[PDB]
């Protein structure tokens, strides 16, 4: 499982449901602050959909507790973003994934 | 094994002319309170996040260079041990993060105000946000250097100071014990901001080459000033009366007549009439003090001596003027002594003669417990005139100064050679 | 390189010790390569050796070499303390406290930048 | 260790602007434009 430790909330009235967009603007980070993912620099928001299990499910479940405009340095276990395997020739295996993440609109 | 590669943004720090240190002789109070709020500030304007924190940070070693710097750069406040400070969520020292928790936390929107404490009795340094206490604080460290409260911003940011009622408003009552920042400051200084050791300097002639400043040193703070000869215990009493002589006339055109009550506006003097027409500690106010003056004169090397006793009788003493009789009519004449004039050997001692004389009275009036402000606090014992003589400005310095100069240009005047 | 007895060690000298005119004063000497630990703790014999984490090395001072003016240990690559009266009171050292809000102290960690011992204190 | 060495001088600096808004505010800084730059790492002693 992972863990939230949120910077700043926006609305807190809304939480992404089944059949929706999520339009996210995040970053990456390995664990000792070495970044290696940043959509905010070709300025283009990643958008991928609710429930397809096309996006990592670190990703996945840990933007169910993200409401609107919140934004919040969320964390990753091994066993749930590429365990033993890694993404070969970026990442290694058996390491976290510290993330920074908010959510754009249309929750 | 390789050399990686990213952007980075640029980033600098500002400082306010507030030096608070700790030494054994300590002239100044040693605990103090500041705030400083955020009125704008845009998180996103590049694809690094922006950068913004507030803090405390030694004098001689925190020299945050903009280009590069240590861990990945963009060095700031807590990139270092020489500094202190915190961000919205976050306490930063030594280039790593500690976490809060703190009670409605979130990174510092605007309209946010912070406040930190700052003690140097107890080794203390902790914040309060919007009123909120935070849960923890900075001990164990060195004190070898002054202090001075700063903000490290990244590009984009508007933010606000507040110092004291003269310049600033405060938001937040201060804590039981802590003096607001703005009466810190030195009197000849003006206050204002400055960046952290600056090299490049805009101008009109196409920018400005600055070396290395000069900063207060760590104990610059500190304050620092036998037997009795023969003739100079004739002479103790001799200089004494004249110089009542001359008190009496010098607050006769003034103001001040004979009057044996203490007053300012009432204008009421105890020796208005004479040397031996005072009571007997207004006159020891001239006897008794002159032991001290004469104890440290032969502590300085100046060779003197009963030299040219011949004329002291026969040139006479000043005229006693039409104006200088005062509201009693009372003028004794003072001896001048016009026809001995300035020596730069005796005009370069008598600036250290009158600077040794208030300098160890400081010592001697901060031994109580003593403390410094640039305003008057009488019953918090603290005086606008607390600091060394050099440390002053130039027009007090002008007022301590030649009244010892006529109790010695007097006594050069009375062929008592001055040395050096 | 050492002997089959000796491990395999490096020395330092002082070519210019005698007269015409020397130079003597505070230098201040470190390896090349980092030491790590992992992201989390714990919290002769061959069987023992290939499951062991922690290593060994050693300095020897010379006979003739005053141990009073020693210092031996580890630093962290944020250190910029170059002086001459250097002493172990002039060493960066806070620790930083962390607990609850009423009052109930969690832990106080300390920070520093280098490690050292005095050499003196076995003499 | 030597106690001296060499750097560049960057190019561009950014623009900070001190003033004093009145004597209830007090002081104030802005600055609005962001610049940026490149970095090398050497990560067996990471200093940029």
């Amino acid at each position: 499982g992972v863990e939230i430790e949120t910077i700043s909330p926006g609305d807190g009235r809304t939480f992404p449901k089944k059949g929706q967009t999520c339009v996210v603007h995040y970053t990456g980070m390995l664990q000792n602050g070495k970044k290696f993912d940043s959509s905010r620099d070709r300025n283009k928001p990643f958008k991928f959909r609710i429930g397809k299990q096309e996006v990592i499910k670190g990703f996945e479940e840990g933007a169910a507790q993200m409401s609107l405009g919140q934004r919040a340095k969320l964390t990753c276990t091994p066993d749930v973003a590429y365990g033993a395997t890694g993404h070969p020739g970026v990442i290694p295996p058996n390491a976290t994934l510290i993330f920074d993440v908010e959510l754009l609109n249309l929750e | 094994l390789l050399l990686q590669t990213n952007l980075i943004n640029y980033v600098t720090s500002i400082r306010p002319n507030i030096f608070v240190g700790r030494a054994e002789g300590s002239t100044q109070y040693g605990k103090w309170y500041f705030e400083v709020m955020v009125d704008e500030v845009v998180p996103f304007l590049t694809a690094q996040a922006t950068h913004l924190r507030v803090g405390w940070a030694l004098t001689e070693g925190y020299s945050p260079y903009p280009g590069g710097g240590e861990g990945w750069g963009g060095n700031g406040v807590g990139d270092d041990l020489y500094s202190y400070g915190f961000d919205g969520l976050h306490l930063w020292t030594g280039h790593v993060a500690r976490p809060v928790t703190s009670p409605g936390q979130h990174l510092l929107a605007p309209e946010d105000v912070v406040s930190c404490c700052l003690d140097l009795s107890v080794p203390s340094i902790s914040f309060r946000i919007n009123g909120c206490p935070v849960q923890g604080v900075f001990e164990a460290f060195n004190l070898d250097g002054l202090f001075f409260p700063v903000v490290s911003f990244s590009a984009g940011v508007k933010v606000r100071f507040l110092l004291g009622g003269r310049h600033g408003e405060f938001k937040f009552l201060p804590p039981p014990g802590y003096a607001p920042c703005h009466e810190a400051v030195l009197p000849r200084e003006r206050l204002r901001l400055e960046p952290i050791k600056e090299y490049r300097r805009e101008g009109p002639r196409g920018p400005h080459l600055v070396g290395p400043s000069r900063c207060l040193s760590h104990t610059d703070f500190v304050p620092c000033p036998i037997v009795l000869p023969p003739h100079l215990e004739r002479i103790r009493e001799k200089l004494a009366e004249n110089i009542h002589e001359l008190w009496a006339l010098t607050r006769i055109e003034q103001g001040w007549t004979y009057g044996p009550v203490r007053d300012d506006n009432k204008r009421l003097h105890p020796c208005l009439v004479n040397f031996h027409s005072l009571p007997e500690p207004e006159r020891n106010y001239n006897l008794q003090m002159s032991g001290e003056t004469l104890k440290t004169l032969l502590a300085l090397g100046c060779h003197v001596g009963m030299a040219d006793e011949k004329a002291e009788d026969n040139l006479k003493k000043t005229k006693l003027p039409k104006t200088y009789m005062m509201s009693n009519g009372y003028k004794p004449a003072p001896l001048d002594l016009s026809h001995v004039r300035l020596t730069p050997a005796q005009t370069t001692l008598v600036d250290r003669l009158a600077e040794n004389g208030h300098n160890v009275w400081a010592r001697d009036r901060v031994a109580q417990g003593w403390s410094y402000s640039a305003v008057q606090d009488i019953p918090a014992r603290r005086n606008p005139r607390l600091v060394p003589y050099r440390l002053l400005d130039e027009a007090t310095k002008r007022s301590n100064r030649d009244s010892l100069c006529q109790a010695v240009r007097t006594l050069l005047g009375y062929g008592y050679n001055i040395e050096p | 390189d050492g002997t089959v007895d000796t491990p395999p060690c490096l020395r330092l000298a002082h070519r210019t010790w005698g007269s015409q005119n020397s130079l003597v004063e505070m230098l201040f000497l470190r390896l090349s390569l980092p030491v790590q630990f992992h992201q989390h703790f714990r919290c002769d014999d061959p069987e023992i050796i290939l499951n062991t984490t922690t290593y060994y090395y050693s300095v020897r001072v010379f006979a003739g070499q005053e141990p009073s003016c020693v210092w031996v240990g580890w630093v962290t690559p944020d250190y910029h303390q170059h002086d001459m009266n250097f002493d172990l009171s002039k060493v960066r050292a806070v620790t930083v406290t962390m607990g609850d809000e009423q009052g109930n102290v969690h832990s106080s960690l300390k920070c520093s930048n280098c490690y050292m011992v005095w050499g003196g204190d076995f003499v | 260790l030597m106690p001296v060495s060499w750097s560049r001088m960057p190019n561009h600096f950014l623009q900070v602007e001190t003033r004093r808004a009145g004597e209830r505010l007090g002081w104030a800084v802005q600055c609005q434009d962001p610049l940026t730059m490149m970095a090398l790492h050497i990560p067996e002693e990471n200093r940029c």
